[PDB]
């Protein structure tokens, strides 16, 4: 990845300005109603089966915005994502077996979310920096992946 | 294949947002050109593959004028668009890959336009229904 | 969909190929495992996730018997597979993306192995089938 | 990337073998005739109307031939692909509008190709090997699209 400056500045005004406890919640509430296989890592947090016990899954919720303040140490390293996420990366393969395909589906999840958000802010320029983001970083949570 | 819970959620949400899709169309393939810039490919033929630009604006009319005939023909998808399919088949060649990337861009429009309408339950079924166009539309190919 | 060409071709190929569904199964399996190391992620209860390990002989067996089930519900996969898709579903939780990944590979070992059998005609019909019995699977997810 | 030793040596054992005249032309038909909408750049190569008259007609063979030969500057460049591949991809962009999707389709068929012709001797560390070189070729193919 070669990070353009307006894609710093980009990425920078979205996680200065992004409301946690919000996206955080709608974005995995919402990848668990449309991926539903993504609930394989969540059997305990309570009964998911239905759109509503999920979204009203306090469990859900915190989760979602662990996940999403997972972002932050890329936003902080932007040169280099790879190596800070490769311990996230062992993690999810070794011990929670996640199959990383997922993370792409939560990271479109989370890009819905923020267009909900943000509105006629969201413009294509905007899409494009942040889906890149979200890409270096999906790709380095599945690079330790063996 | 699409429930009939799913085709009364697509056509309630058509029922809201279809007086809009001429401003979708335009959104979403502009989010096409910009963020997957290989789908220019297609374009080629115009001098203006540029987001908002007179091509791409009267185009975006027509694709959704395309989403607005799937809704009516979502019992069929499959022989509701088949002239949709020849013309993509026979006449432009486009790799069905991409149909799965403007999807996406017309599920992120809707988002930005329509927050409240676009729940969680209206996304997985115009999903589903965005992936059911997206083979009818393959089905004149090989 | 598939044409009636495209079911006669399927039809043929696996009565050529049906006596070897077993080995396929395991050389199939054993590829994507190894060449897609992130799909062991839904084998994890097993610790003999390698080609050729009794776990892997043991479920290519199940895996190609469920293509002998599509092949024999191919005018309707959707019904036919509907209790498989329950199981991946509900139980499995599988990402269809990885229907894709085994699909791909089922093509590679049919081809090392029946080669003339497997021409490029015999390959249109056999990829046009297994993208049906995909999305078969998926029927029950969502 | 980064490269085994054991990946080197199988990239180069298969090329070093390869009969370019055989594979080039069946991968090519192959792909034109399982992903038919790959015709779309080759409408003066004459008559490609059915599965037989594109295995029969010797331009498609010809160009066949000239594809997987592009390959063989990565395999003498394989820690530099992407820079050896820039201006081949500005080429099928800028002038070709060739859509790089098509790539990985006619990757997947050099790989069946590749294993009817080598058989058992495919073996699935080969596959990974050799789909991995492709899958770097294949960015690389696409990288200069803007
Ligand atoms: C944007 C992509 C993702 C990011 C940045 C991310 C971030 C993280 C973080 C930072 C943790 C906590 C690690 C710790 O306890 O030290 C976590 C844990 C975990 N996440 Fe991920 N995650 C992502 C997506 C997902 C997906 C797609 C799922 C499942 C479908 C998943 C399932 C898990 C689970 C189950 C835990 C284990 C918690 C525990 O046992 O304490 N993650 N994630
Ligand atoms: C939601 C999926 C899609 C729908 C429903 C759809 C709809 C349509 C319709 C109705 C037409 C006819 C326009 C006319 O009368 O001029 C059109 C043409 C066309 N579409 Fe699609 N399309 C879709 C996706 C795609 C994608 C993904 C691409 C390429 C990346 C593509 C490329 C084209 C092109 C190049 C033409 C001809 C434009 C011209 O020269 O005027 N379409 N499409
Ligand atoms: C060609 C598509 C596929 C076929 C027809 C198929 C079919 C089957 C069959 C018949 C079963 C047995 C269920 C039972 O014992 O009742 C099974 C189980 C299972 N399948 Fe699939 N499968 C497909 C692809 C996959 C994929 C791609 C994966 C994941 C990468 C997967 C993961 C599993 C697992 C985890 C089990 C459970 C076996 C165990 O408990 O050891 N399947 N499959
Ligand atoms: C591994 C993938 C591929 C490689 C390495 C490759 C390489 C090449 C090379 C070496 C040339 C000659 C450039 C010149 O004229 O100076 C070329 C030409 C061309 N390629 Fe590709 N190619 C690949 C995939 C494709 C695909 C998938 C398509 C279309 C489906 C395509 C269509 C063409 C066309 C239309 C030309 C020009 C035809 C001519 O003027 O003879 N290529 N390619």
């Amino acid at each position: 990845v070669e990070w353009t400056d307006k894609e710093r500045s980009i990425i920078s005004d979205i996680f200065s300005h992004m409301d946690y406890d919000d996206i955080g919640p709608k974005a995995l509430s919402r990848c668990l109603i449309v991926y539903p296989w993504t609930q394989r890592h969540f059997s305990g947090f309570g009964n998911l089966y239905n759109a509503e016990a999920i979204i009203g899954n306090a469990n859900v919720a915190a989760h979602g915005i662990k996940v999403l303040h997972g972002l932050d140490r890329g936003v902080k390293n932007m040169d280099n994502i790879a190596a800070t996420y490769a311990d996230l990366s062992t993690l999810h393969s070794e011990k929670l077996h996640v199959d990383p395909d997922n993370f792409k589906l939560l990271s479109d999840c989370i890009t819905i979310v923020l267009a909900a958000k943000m509105g006629h802010a969201f413009t294509a320029e905007t899409q494009g920096a942040f889906q890149k983001f979200l890409a270096v970083v999906v790709s380095a949570l599945g690079k330790q992946y063996h | 294949s699409l429930s009939d819970k799913d085709k009364a959620a697509v056509r309630a949400l058509w029922s809201k947002i279809g007086k809009s899709a001429d401003a979708i169309g335009n959104d979403a393939l502009s989010r096409m050109i910009v963020v997957y810039p290989q789908t220019k490919t297609y374009f080629s033929h115009w001098p203006d593959v540029t987001p908002g630009s007179p091509h791409i604006k009267a185009h975006g009319k027509k694709v959704m004028g395309g989403i607005a005939l799937a809704v009516s023909k979502i019992d069929d998808l499959k022989t509701g668009l088949m002239e949709l399919s020849e013309q993509h088949a026979y006449k432009l060649r486009v790799d069905p890959a991409n149909f799965k990337i403007l999807n996406h861009c017309i599920l992120v429009v809707i988002s930005t336009m329509f927050p409240k309408e676009f729940t969680p339950e209206a996304h997985v079924s115009l999903d589903k229904f965005l992936s059911g166009v997206a083979l009818a539309l393959a089905e004149r190919y090989r």
